[PDB]
C-alpha cells in the first residue's frame, strides 16, 4: 500500500535528503512521515503523494512514511547510511632518536570513521605500505614492528584512513596523521 | 527587478553565464581528450549517393540540397512531411506532452521540435539503403558531417518560410536558436521526444553510424571513450562541429543572426528541459495575447453578450496552459530541491540523488546555478568533523530568462508577489482591467 523513493540513501552525516512517501489509495484518510529529523514539506497537488525534505542527518536512521487508508494502515521505510572521516587519525607519541638494531612498535588510533565495513586503516613508511587492515574497534588500533636500520634514518612513517565509497558511486575519503621521521645512532 | 523571487541582495548569475561555465568545460574536455583534429569533419570530403558534389559544402555552403546526402530517396528532402498544414508557429498551437511523448516525465513537446527538418538522419537507415555505411574507408565522419550540416540549414530555412511575421527578426533567431540547440540534442543522444517511432529509429542509426566512427578513430583516441550509445563520443563530436552546424543555419538569412558566445549560440549548453520551459511561457504569452484581443469587442446585463462569451473563452483556455503550467513549476521544484540537496551534501563525490537519466544534467545545471547565485557548497561541518535565490521556482526562472513582452496585463508567472492571487496573474480567470467589463 505505501511506498518510498528512494529505499536506500548513502549520504554524508549532517546532511539533507528528499524523501517521496507515497500511497495506492486515491483519498488517504491520513499520510506523513515519523521523523525525529527536522523536516520541511515540498507543497505538490498530490493528495496521496507528500515530499519531504529531511536535514540534519546525524546517524542512521529509518525515515518511517505512514499512511491510513480504508482497506487499512499501512507504513513503509527508508534506510538512511549516514558516513563521516575518522575524528582522530594519530600515531602513538615516539621519541625520533631510536637505535639502530632496536624492535619499533608504530602504533595508530583511530577515533570513528563510517561505515566501518567500507573503512580501513594503513601504515607507511613514506609512499610504502608496511600494515594495512580494515578499522575494527574504539578506537582502531593498527600495529607493526620495524627493525630500526641505518637506512631508515631521516624516514618518514605515517598513519592513513581510507573511506572507500566508490562502489556505491562517491569518492575514495584520505585521511593522514601528523608524520613521524625516524633518526637513528649507533 | 524579478517579481516572483523573495527580497534579495544576491549577486546574480543568469543562465547563460552558467551556459558559459559548461562551454568552458565542453572544450576543456576535447582538447584534454584530444580527438578534436579526428572528430572535426570536413563535409567536402564526403561521399553522397543522392547526387550532390561534395566539394559544393567547402566552395558554395548555402546552395547544398537534398541531392547533398546519403539518405533514402524516399526521402525528398530534410523537411518532407513536416508541417503539411504549417501549425508550427500558429499562435494557439497545443503542447503535446504525457508517456506517448517522453520518458522524463512533465515534458511539453514544442510544435517547431514536432516538425523538425531531419528526415534524412531518419531515412540514413531504411529497409536494405545504407549508404553513408558503405562509403570508402576514412569518409563516413565526413559524409555524417554533410547530413548533419543539410538538415541544420533545411530547418532554419524552414523557420525563415514560415515565422509568425517575417519582420520578428528577434522571434525568427529566437526558434533559430532553438533549432540548433534541439539539433544538437538529437545527435547527443540527450532529446526528449524519444517515444515518438520515427526519433526512436533516427535515434537508433546515430548509434550504427557512430559505431562505424569510433572505428575508424586511432587507438589512443578510440580509448577514451566507453557506452553503448557513445554518448560522450557524440558530446565531443558535436563541440567538434558546432560552429560548422550554426554557420550552416545562417544560410539563405537577409538577417542573420548573432553568436553571444564566440559567435555561436549558448543555449546547447543549457539542459533541454529548462530551453523548452523557456520556449512554452513564450509561446503561452502569444496566445494570452490573442485571447485578450478577443476582449476588445468587450470596450463597455445588456448587449454586451459578446463579452461574456469572450472572457469565459480566454477562462477555458488559459485553464487549459495553467495545467501544462503547473506540472513544468511542480517538477522544476523537484528538480531544484535535488540540486539544492546536492550542494548542502557537497556536490557531486559526495552525494549521487535519486533522478530519472534524462534530468541528470538539469539537476547538475540547477546544482552550479543555485552555487554561482550564492548557495552554499561543500560537505556539511559534521561530515569532516575533527576531534578538538529567484530561480528557486519555475516562475522565478521564467521572469529572469523568458520572454513575456507579449503578455498583455496578466504577466506574473506566480500567483504572490514573492511566496487569493495577485491581479497581474498570468494564469488569472479573466484580465484584471477586464473585471467590471466581464460582470456586465
Ligand atoms: O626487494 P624486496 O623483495 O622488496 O625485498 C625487501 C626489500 O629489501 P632488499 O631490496 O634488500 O631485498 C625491502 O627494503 P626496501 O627495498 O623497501 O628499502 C625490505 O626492507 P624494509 O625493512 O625497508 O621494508 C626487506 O629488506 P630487509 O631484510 O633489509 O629489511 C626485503 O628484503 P629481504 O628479502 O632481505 O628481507
Ligand atoms: C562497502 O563495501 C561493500 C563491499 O565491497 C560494498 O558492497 C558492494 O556494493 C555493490 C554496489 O552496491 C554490490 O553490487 C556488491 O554486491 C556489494 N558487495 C558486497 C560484498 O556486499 C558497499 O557498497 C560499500 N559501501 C559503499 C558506501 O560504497
Ligand atoms: C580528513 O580529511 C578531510 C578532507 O581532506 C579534512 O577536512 C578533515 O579535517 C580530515 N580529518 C582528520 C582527522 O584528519
Ligand atoms: C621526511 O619529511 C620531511 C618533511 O617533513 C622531508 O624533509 C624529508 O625529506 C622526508 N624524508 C624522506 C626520506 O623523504
Amino acid at each position: 500500500q505505501t511506498s518510498v523513493s528512494p529505499s536506500k540513501v548513502i549520504l554524508p552525516r549532517g546532511g539533507s535528503v528528499l524523501v517521496t512517501c507515497s500511497t495506492s489509495c486515491d483519498q488517504p484518510k491520513l499520510l506523513g512521515i515519523e521523523t525525529p529529523l527536522p523536516k520541511k514539506e515540498l507543497l505538490l497537488p498530490g493528495n496521496n503523494r507528500k515530499v519531504y525534505e529531511l536535514s540534519n542527518v546525524q546517524e542512521d536512521s529509518q525515515p518511517m512514511c505512514y499512511s491510513n487508508c480504508p482497506d487499512g494502515q499501512s507504513t513503509a521505510k527508508t534506510f538512511l547510511t549516514v558516513y563521516w572521516t575518522p575524528e582522530r587519525v594519530e600515531l602513538a607519541p615516539l621519541p625520533s632518536w631510536q637505535p639502530v638494531g632496536k624492535n619499533l612498535t608504530l602504533r595508530c588510533q583511530v577515533e570513528g570513521g563510517a561505515p566501518r565495513a567500507n573503512l580501513t586503516v594503513v601504515l607507511l613508511r613514506g609512499e610504502k605500505e608496511l600494515k594495512r587492515e580494515p578499522a575494527v574497534g574504539e578506537p582502531a588500533e593498527v600495529t607493526t614492528t620495524v627493525l630500526v636500520r641505518r637506512d631508515h634514518h631521516g624516514a618518514n612513517f605515517s598513519c592513513r584512513t581510507e573511506l572507500d565509497l566508490r562502489p556505491q558511486g562517491l569518492e575514495l575519503f584520505e585521511n593522514t596523521s601528523a608524520p613521524y621521521q625516524l633518526q637513528t645512532f649507533g | 527587478s524579478n517579481p516572483c523571487a523573495k527580497p534579495h541582495g544576491k549577486k546574480l548569475a543568469t543562465v547563460k553565464q552558467i551556459a558559459q561555465y559548461y562551454k568552458r568545460k565542453a572544450y576543456i574536455q576535447l582538447n584534454e581528450r584530444g580527438s578534436r583534429s579526428a572528430l572535426k569533419g570536413d563535409a567536402s570530403q564526403g561521399q553522397y549517393d543522392r547526387g550532390g558534389k561534395a566539394d559544393d559544402f567547402k566552395t558554395k555552403l548555402c546552395e547544398i540540397n537534398e541531392k547533398h546526402s546519403n539518405a533514402r530517396s524516399n526521402s525528398l528532402n530534410p523537411c518532407n512531411g513536416k508541417d503539411n498544414n504549417k501549425v508550427r508557429f500558429n499562435v494557439g498551437t497545443p503542447w503535446q506532452s504525457g508517456e506517448k511523448i517522453a520518458t522524463a516525465t512533465d515534458v511539453y513537446l514544442p510544435p517547431r521540435r514536432q516538425h523538425f527538418c531531419t528526415s534524412n538522419l531518419e531515412y540514413l537507415i531504411n529497409g536494405g539503403h545504407q549508404a553513408i555505411l558503405n562509403v570508402k574507408n576514412g569518409k563516413i565522419n565526413h559524409s555524417f558531417l554533410g547530413d548533419v550540416l543539410l538538415a541544420a540549414k533545411y530547418q532554419a530555412q524552414h523557420t525563415m518560410k514560415d515565422y509568425k511575421s517575417k519582420n520578428d527578426k528577434e522571434g525568427i533567431c529566437r526558434a533559430i536558436r532553438y533549432s540548433f540547440a534541439d539539433i544538437g540534442d538529437i545527435i547527443k543522444g540527450t532529446d526528449l521526444w524519444d517515444k515518438d517511432g520515427g526519433e526512436i529509429k533516427t535515434q537508433n542509426h546515430l548509434v550504427t553510424i557512430f559505431d562505424k566512427i569510433k572505428a575508424q578513430l586511432p587507438k589512443d583516441i578510440k580509448g577514451k571513450y566507453t557506452g553503448t550509445k557513445h554518448l560522450e563520443l557524440r558530446k565531443d563530436w558535436w563541440e567538434a562541429n558546432r560552429d560548422q552546424v550554426w554557420k550552416a543555419m545562417q544560410c539563405g538569412n537577409d538577417n542573420p543572426c548573432s553568436g553571444e558566445s564566440d559567435h555561436t549560440p549558448l543555449h546547447d549548453y543549457i539542459p533541454q528541459r529548462l530551453r523548452w520551459m523557456t520556449e512554452w511561457a513564450e509561446w503561452y504569452c502569444k496566445e494570452q495575447s490573442r485571447l485578450y484581443d478577443k476582449l476588445k469587442v468587450c470596450e463597455e446585463s445588456g448587449e454586451c453578450a459578446t463579452c461574456k462569451e469572450a472572457c469565459e473563452e480566454y477562462n477555458k483556455e488559459i485553464k487549459k496552459w495553467e495545467q501544462q503550467w503547473d506540472a513544468i513549476s511542480y517538477k522544476y521544484l523537484m528538480l531544484y530541491a535535488k540540486a539544492r540537496i546536492t550542494a548542502i551534501n557537497g556536490g557531486p563525490g559526495y552525494y549521487n540523488t535519486e533522478v530519472q537519466e534524462e534530468d541528470k544534467p538539469v539537476v547538475d545545471f540547477l546544482y552550479n546555478l543555485y552555487l554561482q547565485n550564492g548557495g552554499k557548497k561543500g560537505p556539511p561541518p559534521d561530515t569532516h568533523r575533527v576531534k578538538a535565490t529567484p530561480y528557486s521556482t519555475a516562475a522565478g526562472y521564467i521572469h529572469q530568462e523568458a520572454h513575456i513582452g507579449d503578455c498583455q496585463k496578466q504577466t506574473q508567472f506566480c500567483k504572490n508577489k514573492n511566496g487569493e492571487a495577485d491581479p497581474t496573474y498570468a494564469f488569472r480567470d479573466k484580465p484584471h482591467d477586464h473585471d467590471t467589463a466581464c460582470k456586465c
